[PDB]
């Protein structure tokens, strides 16, 4: 329902040839000393983590052009298109520019997630393909503007401009 | 199946024996036709695939009344 | 349909020619001359988390070729001498060709993998040489009417 | 050819399915059909700004899914009119001899009507003529003359001795790589004739009508929409005040062209640039809805189309899908028979080769439909039936001997289920309190 909303210029979408596992986790911490008593404020929330493993192959089964990996991939010769190289070029640019990525998953939808690490390898087994791992964490983020929305600001001391 | 029939010496007229001619050998064949034109009858459902009766009995092939 | 003869001329074991280095090999034994096999499958499959199937072609094509010979054949001595020479100097690669009859054939470069085990008994024994080959893709070659058939297959 | 550079770089511009065909009245070229990629090319062909064809092309190229390449049909002109049944500067644009761009001006309806005729005569008057009668007629001599609206409230009305019912069999012969059909005449007789032609040739008909009877009380059947409804014709009709003057047919085509039929993309709430909101009251809109006359409505904080219901009653996106299934199924089976017959191994009715059609049909049309979401699949819990497509083929023991003589296979059957979109939602709630 929402995959069809993605165009080819603004809302770019990425689909992997296969995803093996994905895990989601959150953490909390509490004081290790007995509280004075209700003092239920002795707890804090950490950032949720998300990781998954995937693969990109020289012999794809589905080449839906809506995928940004398949922007200009040949229909009849997928292996000459060098799809695995296309994915890596995309992956580094997204991570390097620090984009706030949005994840669409089985159960829920996650937003404002940044990539902190990924790995690529080409082992002897599973030749003609690459295994990919990714890790993401939440981001608690908090001019031409309407004067009605403007607020008093500051710039400190200034010198000759 | 193809069939072949060959006359026996008792059926050859005496004249053909002088002329040394054998005839009336008969063969039979059936020819296999190719395909030229095909017609399709598609149907597109909108609400629900047509339901069927729950009659799980084997469909009878003929009517009992025959007079 | 009725019965049909697959070919016109019968398969003949003596018509199968085996060449190692450039000389025909004689001295086969028992009821199995050669066995050609691969080491890994051509494609490995992986399941996904939402039903997708991803396939990856293999890039390794080595294989094995078991040669069965009597222990009264001179090619045993030839192979032993070659093994000793290869160990001493370093050259181990020699051409291997098998011309099958009414069947697939092979043409690649091979080497000696493992020396068999002798067994002196009441009867005449059998020695099986494992010859490893670089490429193990069988070629239709002699079989005719293959180029036309290949273009006939549909797929998407 | 000899190339004088190791590298030659040119930086330049310009360059069921998409391409529409607009059947216009003109004489700017001898052929019956021509293709264009932009309104610029039509100007180079002597199309005056504001002319009927120009309005359609500019509207169709401005849509979110504009077609790649429009097509212009040619039907002869005998005379053209400029009607002034409403007035306030009434600039008009005339192009003669393909180069003479004489934009006539007038300002302040008989006075303006006669005044406009007087201004034209003051011109090149040696190539065109004008005469007032409220309206004023403009006639060419053997010279291409194009007249188009520049401003004001007047509307252009071209007239021709030729009839649409006879030209259409002509344009198709030249070329037929066009799917949408639209016409300029917009008379009751002309529209109906175009609708019938689209059926036999499997084309999609579109027309915008200014008739006030469209939203008249439902009991009153006097509009074109009622006639098509009775005849059970499929033609995406709609009511709009700009249906003339601006020829908003291009706007609707602009929303469907660049969109594969297999996705089942509904036209319910899409926005059409160029159209103007329908101002009728709630009762009027209900009346028009019963007519199957779609309306462009200015919605809460916006404006959008309402429904893609054709004259017969079925939603439009279904019709494109049904045609798209017809085309691909037909080419796919044929494309396979040729291969077999071109290897010397032509297909035979042997009951050992017929079953192969299970894979051929499931391969090209059917599976591509499922991957795109066009075709449903799964199981139904209340009807207890499955949605999986099915295919049935007859065996040699059932084909009558008459067909074997003619080498024809008939009575193949296929089944599909379509994925329906969502159009309306109606909440209901009740705030009960505990006791």
């Amino acid at each position: 329902n929402e995959f069809e909303r993605k165009n080819r210029t603004d809302d770019l979408a990425i689909l992997f040839d296969s995803v093996t596992t994905h895990t989601y986790t959150k953490d909390y911490n509490k004081s290790s000393y007995a509280v004075e008593s209700k003092a239920s404020d002795h707890v804090t929330t950490q950032d949720g983590k998300f990781t998954f493993s995937g693969t990109v192959t020289d012999s794809p089964y589905l080449i839906d052009p809506r995928n940004m990996i398949d922007r200009d991939t040949d229909k009849e010769n997928p292996m000459l298109a060098r799809r695995p190289a296309k994915a890596i070029e995309i992956l580094e640019l997204i991570a390097d520019s620090h984009q706030l990525v949005t994840l669409v998953t089985e159960d829920n939808i996650l937003s404002n997630y940044v990539i902190t690490s990924f790995q690529v390898d080409r082992s002897s087994e599973a030749g003609s393909s690459i295994n990919v791992q990714v890790t993401l964490e939440e981001f608690r983020f908090k001019r031409t503007s309407d004067p009605k929305k403007a607020k008093n600001a500051n710039t400190g001391t200034k010198q000759t401009a | 199946d193809p069939t072949i029939i060959i006359p026996k010496r008792a059926n050859i007229p005496t004249n053909d024996l002088a002329a040394r001619i054998l005839r009336d050998v008969k063969v039979e064949l059936v020819y296999n036709n190719s395909l030229h034109y095909v017609k399709i009858r598609a149907s597109v459902v909108l609400d629900r695939p047509a339901g069927q009766s729950t009659n799980a009995q084997t469909p009878m092939s003929s009517s009992a009344v025959g007079v | 349909n009725q019965s049909k003869i697959l070919t016109l001329q019968a398969y003949d074991p003596a018509k199968v020619l085996v060449f190692i280095g450039g000389q025909r090999v004689s001295g086969f034994a028992a009821d199995t001359k050669i066995v050609i096999t691969r080491n890994n499958d051509n494609i490995s499959v992986h399941a996904g988390v939402d039903g997708e199937i991803s396939n990856a072609l293999s890039r390794d094509n080595t294989g094995v070729m078991t040669l069965s010979l009597q222990n009264t054949a001179k090619w045993n001595g030839y192979l032993a001498q070659w093994q000793r020479q290869a160990n001493v100097t370093g050259l181990i690669y020699l051409p291997v060709q098998v011309e099958g009859s009414q069947g697939l054939s092979l043409n690649t470069i091979g080497w000696i993998q493992k020396q068999p085990d002798l067994s002196y008994g009441t009867e005449v024994g059998q020695m099986d040489w494992e010859i490893g080959v670089l490429d193990a893709w069988l070629s239709p070659d002699q079989i005719q009417g293959i180029a036309a058939g290949i273009t006939g297959l549909l797929g998407l | 050819e000899y190339q004088d550079k190791v590298v030659d770089v040119e930086v330049s511009l310009g360059t069921g399915f998409e391409t529409p065909m607009f059947l216009a009245m003109h004489g700017n070229f001898p052929e019956r059909i021509r293709f264009y990629v932009s309104t610029a090319g039509m100007v180079a062909d002597g199309f005056a700004v504001g002319s009927p064809a120009y309005q359609f092309a500019t509207n169709a190229f401005a849509g979110n899914f504009a077609p790649q390449r429009v097509a212009i049909g040619r039907m002869s002109i005998d005379s053209s009119k400029v009607d002034f049944t409403g007035t306030t500067e009434q600039v008009v644009v005339n192009i003669t001899l393909n180069k003479v761009v004489k934009a006539v001006k007038i300002n302040v309806p008989a006075q303006i009507a006669t005044a406009l005729a007087d201004a034209v005569t003051a011109d090149l008057t040696g190539k065109a003529t004008a005469v007032a009668t409220t309206y004023v007629t403009v006639t060419a001599s053997p010279n291409v003359v194009s007249v188009g609206k520049g401003a004001g409230v007047y509307k252009i009305v071209n007239e021709s001795s030729e009839t649409v019912a006879t030209v259409l069999p002509s344009v198709i012969a030249e070329n037929h790589n066009w799917y949408f059909l639209a016409t300029e005449a917009r008379s009751d007789a002309d529209i109906v004739a175009a609708a019938e032609f689209a059926k036999a040739n499997y084309k999609l008909h579109i027309y915008n009508s200014t008739d006030v009877d469209a939203y008249a009380p439902e009991n009153s059947a006097a509009s074109v929409f009622d006639t098509l409804k009775s005849l059970s014709y499929d033609s995406l009709g709609t009511s709009d005040a700009g249906a003339d003057v601006d020829f908003t047919e291009g706007s609707v085509i602009g929303a469907m062209a660049a969109n594969d039929p297999s996705y089942g993309d509904s036209l319910h709430l899409k926005t059409m640039p160029g159209m103007v909101p329908f101002a009728g009251s709630d009762t009027q809109r209900s009346n028009a809805w019963s007519r199957n006359a779609n309306i462009y409505r200015g919605l809460y904080g916006g404006g959008s189309y309402i429904e893609g219901k054709t004259s017969s009653g079925q939603y439009v996106d279904v019709i494109r899908f049904s045609h798209w299934v017809k085309f691909r199924m037909e080419e796919s089976v044929f494309a396979y028979m040729k291969r077999r017959s071109d290897m010397g191994l032509s297909m035979k009715m042997s009951d050992e080769d017929l079953p192969v059609l299970k894979s051929v049909l499931m391969n090209n049309p059917i599976n591509i439909g499922i991957r795109n979401g066009g075709i449903l699949t799964g199981y139904d819990t209340e009807n207890k039936v499955s949605y999986d497509p099915t295919i049935i083929i007859p065996k040699r023991a059932n084909i009558p001997t008459n067909d074997l003589a003619a080498r024809i296979l008939r009575d193949v059957k296929v089944e599909l289920v379509y994925n329906n979109s969502l159009h309306y939602v109606k909440i209901r709630a009740s705030v009960v309190l505990d006791r």
